[PDB]
This record gives structure tokens, C-alpha cells and sequence, in this order.
């Protein structure tokens, strides 16, 4: 017949081929398609929503819905810490379960940069000033409000808007994303002035991952 | 590098799925699997991530034999060759090594001798609804949507016990063709219990920390 | 003729230009360049008579200088090409040859067999370390085997000229120049952890002078970096 | 790296020729093997640097020799004034090790 | 002739490089190699002329088998079937025959019946950095670049102990496949000591003679 | 199907083939490339590169930088051999461990010319003459500096020029380069007499290796 | 993949077939050919040139 001549790694099970195989069940005229609205061709169109992060686990809050909320009150001391987070991957952060951070765990190697929106749940009449200072990788986390100032910031006017947005990056001290009371909460009679603030995490649409591997929430 | 998050590049991936033993001369022994998605638990969480699946289906068994304790006097064997019966949703199914629906006309098997590559054999997407449901909000019993079903796969040997007793286990793999995916989901945050259903006990949000500052 | 950076000025009257090719430009990477883009001159070495050789690792003994040490605490990364102006002035009645050259990732060799060596005893921050002609002993844990005609890397020190280099020849010749530009495998690495380069310069024929001579001739080295740009906002 | 002298105590009379040996464990090279003379109650000096050269001020009867493992020193004619101790010293690696010691009585 | 003398006819030729036993019924029986060049002297000299490679990678397994002393009573045997499991750089790891990590859906491995042609796989250029690094003048422990890691391999039995045991050794074959090189470097004068460093005990430059003329 | 008929040597494993082989990770985006300096296409251009040639072994010079240093001093008698050594090929000669020879030493059949050059490393008021014999395989050794005069030669004037280039042929008595004091080192008051000389080796340029094999510089 | 059937007289060795064959020695840039006189294309420019005929044998 025709001379052929068989190489090795012939008769093999290699379990990522790509191959042609004899189908089991012809001429069976598979059932067409349907416009089921709402389809997904990358993961990365997940990653893409805005998710709240659960910035308050202190131990108890985390089997609630306290979890997501920032205790804000008018305290008598100008200039204290609201909250502070890391930014350093993996290890036991508040970005992690979340609906970006899921993903981000299915590979090994990814690096991008991340928007982060803050939304202040008070009062239509309460009124006052935040700083949000980011701290770069390399340099420390500040421990006043003057030197949080003097680095990067955004001062958030809350009576002018009631959501302010700080974009940073993330690859895989790595950073820090500490938020500061510049005023106090100023407030009418007749208002409680106990307000809470939400945090709210995304992707800013520009990065890639690669390597897939395998989630570490499992058994 | 965003070809490696694709549905494609996320799902086609190979996965042994089931595992399971089976003797010739015992008279209880042949394999059996409902063919669900909800059997290796890293897998299912995958596939849980979206609300409408659609693919191809792809399986290669890996079988191997081992040669059980008999009595003496030079067992000598020839090559062993199994069948590997398929049935489609709605067909007859056996219930002993000696039945009637290993013969069946619409059942389709492969034929295997020992030696060999292994036998794949490919399933299309097999169903009456457009799209397989991994998650169903209703009764048919809760939950179950009888229209997303693949079928069943059987395993025996075909040669009869010659002299000693010989006994068998079976790998599958499974990898999804072609995958088209529909109404993203939140991916699961408890444990599993039940292959059948999404019951569960409730769970911390996120692990903790001592301080928020 | 009077070349000058910044707020530096040195003199100089042939160069030999790296692989080749010479030093240029590229989230986003920054460009510094007119603040620490200037002339960085170490301390003078002594070239003696039974003299050895030396030896800088390079994105390191401009650590502790000046504004270019200030801009290397406050950035993660970096990727930068040098120019290294070399020069020892003798009179026309010593004699000697230099071998001046400029090895990328030169790792060198610890003197246990089991151990590695320290930061400490790798690279004196601005600050030249020495060979040696005799052996560095076992019993010592953490120290770099320095016998010479090894060149601290297993290797023939005679063969070191695949590297650029230059000789500095006193009957003949008076200084080097080397120009180097950016070697790595990653287009822009940690720089607190990664030494790239390495100047060596090595006496082959020794310095000779008769009586009344001054009995020992200073060596000046210069870097000036070139295409300098970091990763941080 | 251990070097054993044979023989430890020898004695000869004065005009004829003797000879010690001075044998490795291992391979010492051939530019590192020297021989010293300590006198009873004085310190040693010098001999034979590098297995064949004199040193300085030293009489023209010795003359080393050997290589490999095993060494040797020669007197091509023994005096009265050149009864002492020779020791061997190596170098393979460190320390510095030397001989155990040829002690040479005339006759 | 000065195509002999090019990169890839210089470094592009098969070599053994690990030679490992394994037998499946004694519980401690899998083979396990970390991918690394340092393995073989001869061919280390070779790559460590440049300072950054960059090539495919090209593996062939030679399989044999061996019938150990068993007890009595008739060892008769099928076709064996061997596994060879590859973990890439940040997978898990098995450490025992019957582990979770050999059933993991992202190691890719094949699966190989006694008695075929030798089971060839290929591996591309897997790394961060844009080349693989021989030298590396830095900290991560000094001089290990965590960047030029290629994975693991492991080998194993899936078939049960029968009657007797069957012990098997396997010859990993190297081959680096469209060789790019950067920066070249003079060749060792000094011996190798260990795999992981550059350690040695110095050495005369050259074999020596009596005299100059 | 399709009739096929596979030949002798079919499903063996050649060590040098050249075969197609099934890819183990397919779909992993590999790392695109970047321009590093340095590149080497072929072996040859690392043989083109001057190399210093241990030329003063002596047994104990070897563990040293005294290897590649010549003495040359003024002595008294006119006429007299500086250095001098053979071209027989690996037989322990100068040119073995050099970045030459350690590629050469990687094939069995190579054949051309050399480059041989000299420089003068003394002070720059001392002068002198050297002769620079080159024996043609088959004629002997020279054994005055005349008989050296007779055959081909170059006068290396060291007051004039510091660099002096000699062009051999070498192939796998075979040659020598032995050479010679000319007249003697005339030097000033107050300056050194005792001067080197070191020597560098090259490839020429133009030629090739065939049959490699392994080096015998291993275990 | 291909469906292909393998026909009787397969993996046999038919010593005088004539099959491609893999190369041990690949990569080794085979010397060139040269003019050497006196080649022979045939048997037969053997045969014709003339012999001395043994016509007086004897046995002596």
C-alpha cells in the first residue's frame, strides 16, 4: 500500500490534544440555536462590574451585612484614620472574595490597575471632609493626617457629592489605601449623626492574565 | 494576554471524572455513570459560573487490568477486549452482566482490545431545550429540569472467565467542545454537600482581621 | 575636550561602544533625566606593586550618591545604560597594562562549597573590592573566593576578553571608555536585588618603577549614567 | 593532608651520602614543597624553597628532589655542623602542614 | 564547512539526562524530576557559553519494565500502563501514589501502554522574563532567579499489583529545539561541585611544561 | 480506509530526528520576544576575539598571572631566545585552554590561520629588536638567531611601534614560533630593565570545523 | 483522525525493497564530490578491452 512509518509519541493519551474523534450518536439533527440574551465571551467582561468589599471582617461582622459597612461618626479629635487596607495580594485581603478577586485566582501571573468607588450612606444633610491617600509601594503607611496629605490624595467634599472614585494599580509594603478625617460631621438638630460608607471595587478594563491554575477555595 | 480568558480557554479542558472497578466472573460486576456535570467538585464550580451552557462532549477512557488471586496450575490469558455502551436519554438500560439491553440496536458501544490507544468516542449536544440549565428554579421533585439529561455509560468485559478471575478499573475524561455560555452568575462562596441540589450551610462572608485600621 | 553634566566638568582628550549598539529610551515608566545625569566620580584606587586587581558592581556603587541614591529609595524599578570613564596617570617612567573590562551578570563564587557569599562581602557600596593572590580558605563561611587568575568565576582570567573591554597600556596608552547598555532578560527588573553589571579592572603585567619613583600610581574611575527611567507614579 | 618522614632517627657517619623522604597523602604540586632546619635550641631556617632551589646562604652539598606524592632530600656529603631536625611543609589547601620531623645524629 | 558550527547544530542533539526507578506496590514507588539544565555536566558546559537562552523544549521518555522476584503460583501479567505527569511552574505537587494532585485538571499528562513507540511530548518557552537566564547576579537566597523555572515531571503505574511485583525504570531524553543566545561567555576552566551554584576550588590556568623555550 | 503499508523502521526512537511532536500546554499565550544586545548566530564569531595566551607555564606559574607574562631583561650576550613554542595540536600545548582552543576542541577536523599578536608592556624609553621566527612544518627548530634570519621572519623595532602581528596557518614537526633577541634593551637612568611582553591569539577569519564531538576537558 | 487501514505485507523486511529511510547522521555537511578520472557507468566498458587468453594450459 502506501509506505507510512509511525513516530513516537504514537499511540499515546496526551490529555490537552486537539484531535478529531468518530462521534457517537449521527445522524441525530441536533436541535438549533435560540438568542438567550446575555452572553459571555471572556471572563474578563465578569471582572468588569463593581462589587462591594467587605472592608470590616474584625471577627464578628463577617457572618453579617455590618461586613460591608464603615462606621463613620463625629468624634471629637480633627484628624483619625476612617479605615486602612493593604493592597498586597493572596494574603488574607479584603479583595479577595470578591467577584474580581475570584477570577484573579484562577491564574498564577496577572497585573492591572483597579478602580475603586466609595459611596457616603448618610444623611442628605450631614456634611464634612474626607482624604484618601494611596500609598505607593515602597513607601510607608502614614501616621498622620498631614504626611497622609503630603503624599497622593483626594480630598472628598461629602455635602458637595456623595461618591468619589481613586483609581490605583495592583500586580501581583505593596501599597495602601488608609482614608483619613480631614472635618467633622456636621450635622442639624434632629439627625443621628452615626453614617456609613460603602466601598465598591472594579477592573479598569485594561489587563491579562495568564497561566491558569486551579482555585485555592476548595478542600 | 487575553486569549487565555476566553470561554473557550477557560472550559475546554480535560478532567477525570469518574472512577470505577468492575470483575468478570463475579456476576456483580459492571460499571455504571449518569453522565452530570456536578461529579468532581473543581469542575463544577466552574461551570456554576454561568446560568446556560452549550457544548460538545468528548470522553476517553483509560482502562487497565490486574490479575486477581486464583487457585494454580499456569493461568495463561489471552488479550481482553470490554465494551463501553452509551444510552441515550430515554433508552433501555441493563441490570446484570447477562441482559437483553447490552444488545440493543440504538444503544451505540465501542469495542476495545486490550493494548491499543484508548477508545474516544464524542457525544454531541444532546437535548430538546437550546441550552443545558445548571441551575433550575422549579419542580419537573425541586430543582431537577429532566431536559438537561446526557445519558448513561456502561462497562463490562466481553470475554467469558477462563481460568482465573481478572478484575478491571476505568478512568473517564471529559472535556467540553465548543462552548458557548450564557447570564454570568456569582461564583459559590459555601462548601458542597449533595450532588443533586445547591443546599448548604451558612458561611462568614470573607475570613477576618483584628482591627479595620 | 571639558565634557560637562549637570553641575560636573571632567576633561578628556577613542571609546569602545558596548555590543555594538548604543543607550536609549523605551503601567507607564517616568522620564528623569536632567536631575542625576551628571558625572559620579568614586574614590581613587592605589595601584601598588603586588597589587591584584578590583572590582564595582554597578547599579550599586551609585547607591549611596547623592540624588541618583535618593531617586533609587523612592522607585521599585528602573533600567538605565552607563558610560565609564577610566583613568590612572603615571608618569613615563613606570610601566605596566591593565586589563579594563566590564562583565554582565558575574556571579561570583563563595569560598565554603555548600555556602554563598553576603551582601556585605559582594560589593562595598562606592567602594572597591579586592582580589587576591593567594586563596581564600574553606573554613570561613560567608566570603568570596577571590583567587584571581580565576577572577572569582571559575573561569581562565585570561579569557575575559569576550567581554567589552579596553587595555590601558602605560607605555602607549593612558585611559578606557566603555559605553554599556541596558543587558537583562525582563525589560525592566528590581533594582535592590539585582547587580547586572560588573567593572573589573585586573594588573597583567605588573607596575615596575626604579628608585625614587612614586611608589604607587592612582587609578579614577567615572560613571555617568545614560537613558535613566523608572516605574511608579 | 598528612606527610610522614622516613626514617625518624638516622645516623651516619660524616663523608658519605644519606638521604630522607617525605611522602603525601595526596597530590601536593611541585612549587609548594619546601624543607626547613631547626637545630637543637634555635629556630628553624629556610632550606629548599620549592623542592629544588637553595636557599640563600646555604652550602652546596643538599640538592631536593621529587614530585607527585613523594619527595626526597639528598646530602651529598655529610659534615659535622649539619646535624639538626628537617621538617617537609605542603600546601593543597589549608592549613600549612608539616612533616613530623628527620633527625639526623653523625656517627 | 561553517554550518556545523551554528547555534542550533551546537545545542539542538538528544541527551539523556535523569534515570530514575520506580515499582507501584511498595507505596514509595513514583519517579519525580524539577526540569533543570545543571543535571549533566557535559551539557551544562555547553549552555553556560551564553548568558540568555531562549528555546523549545522537546521530552522522550524510554520505558522499560522488570519482573521482581514474587512469591509462586503461576505471575501472569497484561500490558502495563505508565503515567507521566507534568507540573507547571506555581501547580500542585503529588507526594504519595494515591493523591489528589495526579487527578488535577491543569498538569497535563499522558498516558502510555508497554509495547508502542516511546511517548514524545513538547514543552514551549515557559517563562516571565523574555529569556531563559544561566547566570544570575542577584537575590530572589543568592543566584536562583525563581524566574527560569521550567516545572516538574512525574511517573508512576495505574494498574493495581496483580500477583507480583513489577518494578520500571525511565530514561528522560533533552533536546532544546529553535535555540536563540545572547551574550557569550568564556567556558569553565574549574570543575562542577554542585547542581544549584557556581562554587569551586581554583585551579592552574593551563597543563604546564619544563621550560619556556 | 484508506490502504497504508508501514516499513521497516517505523516505531523506534532515533536520537537524531527531527520529528513533529504534540505540544504538552497548547493556548498559553507564550512571552513575545525583545531586543537583548549580543546575539551570536555562529561559533566562529566567538573564536574571532583576541585571547591571551598562557605562554610562560614553567610548573609554577600556572596558579598565577605570571603565566601570561614573558620575561624579557638585558643581559649580556647578543643573541639568545626569548620564548619559543610548537604548533602540535593538542598534545599539551599554549594554545589548548585559550577562547580559541576550547572551541576547536569541540570537533575533530578544522584547518587555518592564526593570528599572533605581540605587545610590548615595558616603559616608554626603552627600545630594542626582537626576531620573530616562524618554522614551516618539516623544516627544524633554529638554533642560532641566523639560521632563525635565514627562514621568514619579522624585525619587531620596539622603539617605534608596541604591537607587532605575525599570521601562522594551523591545522589539525608541525611548526614553531620561536623568538629572538635582535640587539639588547637599551634603557635610561632611573628606569626599570625588566620588561614583559604578552601574546594574544585569534581565529583569521576564514575557517571551518566539522565532526563534533565532546570535549576532553571533563571527568 | 485520518482513517487509514494497514494492508497484509506491512511490518515485514523485504530485503530488496527500496523505502526512505531516517538519517543517523543529519547536520554533518557531507564533503563535496571531485573529478577523479576514469569512472565507470557499466559493467560492460569492463568487458570490452582485451585480455590475454591462458590457451597453452598443460598442466604444467
Amino acid at each position: 500500500g502506501l509506505p507510512v512509518m509511525t513516530t513516537p509519541g504514537s499511540t499515546q493519551f496526551l490529555t490537552s490534544d486537539d484531535f478529531q474523534s468518530p462521534s457517537a450518536m449521527p445522524q441525530f439533527d441536533v436541535t438549533p440555536e435560540m438568542q438567550i440574551p446575555g452572553r459571555v465571551n471572556n471572563l474578563m467582561e465578569i471582572a468588569e462590574v463593581d462589587s462591594v468589599v467587605p472592608v470590616n471582617n474584625t471577627e464578628d461582622n463577617v457572618s453579617s451585612l455590618k461586613a460591608y459597612q464603615i462606621p463613620v461618626q463625629s468624634n471629637s479629635d480633627n484628624g483619625k484614620q476612617v479605615f486602612g487596607f493593604p493592597l498586597q495580594p493572596g494574603a488574607n485581603n479584603v479583595l479577595n472574595r470578591t467577584l474580581l478577586g475570584e477570577i484573579l485566582n484562577y491564574y498564577t501571573h496577572w497585573s492591572g490597575s483597579i478602580k475603586l468607588t466609595f459611596m457616603f450612606c448618610g444623611s442628605a444633610m450631614a456634611t464634612g471632609k474626607f482624604l484618601l491617600a494611596y500609598s505607593p509601594p515602597g513607601a510607608g503607611v502614614p501616621k498622620n493626617r498631614k504626611d497622609a496629605m503630603l503624599g497622593t490624595h483626594v480630598i472628598w467634599d461629602v455635602g458637595l457629592q456623595s461618591s468619589c472614585v481613586l483609581c490605583v494599580p495592583w500586580i501581583s509594603a505593596a501599597g495602601y489605601v488608609t482614608c483619613w478625617y480631614q472635618t467633622n460631621i456636621v450635622v442639624p438638630a434632629d439627625v443621628q449623626s452615626s453614617c456609613d460608607i460603602l466601598c465598591f471595587v472594579s477592573a479598569c478594563n485594561d489587563f491579562s492574565v495568564r497561566m491558569l491554575k486551579d482555585t485555592p477555595f476548595i478542600r | 494576554s487575553r486569549s487565555e480568558s476566553s470561554i473557550e480557554n477557560f472550559l475546554c479542558r480535560s478532567a477525570c471524572v469518574y472512577y470505577a472497578t468492575y470483575t468478570n466472573n463475579s456476576k456483580k460486576g459492571f460499571a455504571e455513570w449518569v453522565i452530570n456535570t456536578r461529579q468532581v467538585a473543581q469542575l463544577r464550580r466552574k461551570l456554576e459560573l454561568f446560568t446556560y451552557l452549550r457544548f460538545d462532549l468528548e470522553l476517553t477512557f483509560v482502562i487497565t487490568s490486574a490479575q486477581q488471586p486464583s487457585t494454580a496450575s499456569s493461568v495463561d490469558a489471552p488479550v481482553q477486549t470490554h465494551q463501553i455502551m452509551y444510552v441515550p436519554p430515554g433508552g433501555p438500560v441493563p441490570t446484570k452482566v447477562k441482559d437483553y439491553a447490552w444488545q440493543t440496536s440504538t444503544n451505540p458501544s465501542v469495542f476495545w482490545t486490550e493494548g491499543n490507544a484508548p477508545p474516544r468516542m464524542s457525544i454531541p449536544f444532546i437535548s430538546i431545550g437550546n441550552a443545558y440549565s445548571c441551575f433550575y428554579d422549579g419542580w419537573t421533585v425541586y430543582g431537577i429540569n429532566t431536559l438537561n439529561n446526557m445519558g448513561t455509560l456502561y462497562m463490562r468485559h466481553v470475554n467469558e472467565a477462563g481460568q482465573g478471575p481478572i478484575k478491571s478499573t476505568v478512568r473517564i475524561y471529559f472535556k467540553p467542545k465548543h462552548v458557548k455560555a450564557w447570564v454570568p452568575r456569582p461564583p459559590r462562596l459555601c462548601q458542597y454537600e449533595k450532588q443533586k441540589n445547591v443546599n448548604f450551610s451558612p458561611i462568614g462572608v470573607t475570613t477576618s482581621r483584628t482591627d479595620i485600621i | 575636550r571639558s565634557i560637562t553634566l549637570g553641575n560636573s566638568t571632567i576633561t578628556t582628550q577613542n571609546v569602545v561602544v558596548g555590543y555594538g549598539v548604543w543607550p536609549e529610551y523605551l503601567d507607564q515608566p517616568t522620564q528623569p533625566d536632567v536631575a542625576t545625569c551628571r558625572f559620579y566620580t568614586l574614590e581613587s584606587v592605589q595601584w601598588m606593586k603586588n597589587s591584584a586587581g578590583w572590582w564595582w558592581k554597578l547599579p550599586d556603587a551609585l547607591s549611596q550618591m547623592g540624588l541618583f541614591g535618593q531617586n533609587m529609595q523612592y522607585h521599585y524599578l528602573g533600567r538605565t545604560g552607563y558610560t565609564i570613564h577610566v583613568q590612572c596617570n603615571a608618569s613615563k617612567f613606570h610601566q605596566g597594562c591593565l586589563l579594563v573590562v566590564c562583565v554582565p551578570e558575574a556571579e561570583m563564587g563563595c569560598s565554603n562549597l555548600n555556602n554563598t557569599p553576603e551582601f556585605s562581602e559582594l560589593s562595598g557600596g562606592d567602594s572597591a573590592r579586592m582580589f587576591t593572590d593567594t586563596q581564600v580558605g574553606e573554613s570561613n563561611a560567608k566570603k568570596v573566593q577571590t583567587a584571581v587568575w580565576n577572577a572569582g568565576m571559575g573561569v581562565g582570567v585570561g579569557n575575559l576578553t569576550i567581554f567589552p573591554h579596553q587595555w590601558i597600556n602605560l607605555r602607549t596608552n593612558n585611559s578606557a571608555t566603555l559605553v554599556m547598555p541596558y543587558i537583562n532578560s525582563v525589560p525592566m527588573d528590581n533594582m535592590f536585588r539585582h547587580n547586572n553589571l560588573t567593572l573589573m579592572i585586573i594588573p597583567f603585567v605588573p607596575l615596575n618603577y626604579s628608585e625614587g619613583s612614586s611608589p604607587y600610581v592612582p587609578i579614577t574611575v567615572t560613571i555617568a549614567p545614560m537613558c535613566a527611567e523608572y516605574n511608579g507614579l | 593532608n598528612v606527610l610522614t618522614q622516613s626514617p625518624p632517627i638516622m645516623s651516619a657517619s660524616p663523608g658519605e651520602k644519606v638521604t630522607m623522604t617525605c611522602r603525601a597523602s595526596s597530590s601536593v604540586s611541585s612549587s609548594y614543597l619546601h624543607w626547613y632546619q631547626q637545630k637543637s635550641g634555635a629556630s628553624p631556617k629556610l632550606w629548599i624553597y620549592s623542592t629544588s632551589n637553595l636557599a640563600s646562604g646555604v652550602p652546596a652539598r643538599f640538592s631536593g628532589s621529587g614530585s607527585g606524592t613523594s619527595y626526597s632530600l639528598t646530602i651529598s656529603s655529610v659534615e659535622a655542623e649539619d646535624a639538626a631536625t628537617y621538617y617537609c611543609q605542603q600546601f593543597s589547601g589549608y592549613p600549612l602542614t608539616f612533616g613530623a620531623g628527620t633527625k639526623l645524629e653523625l656517627k
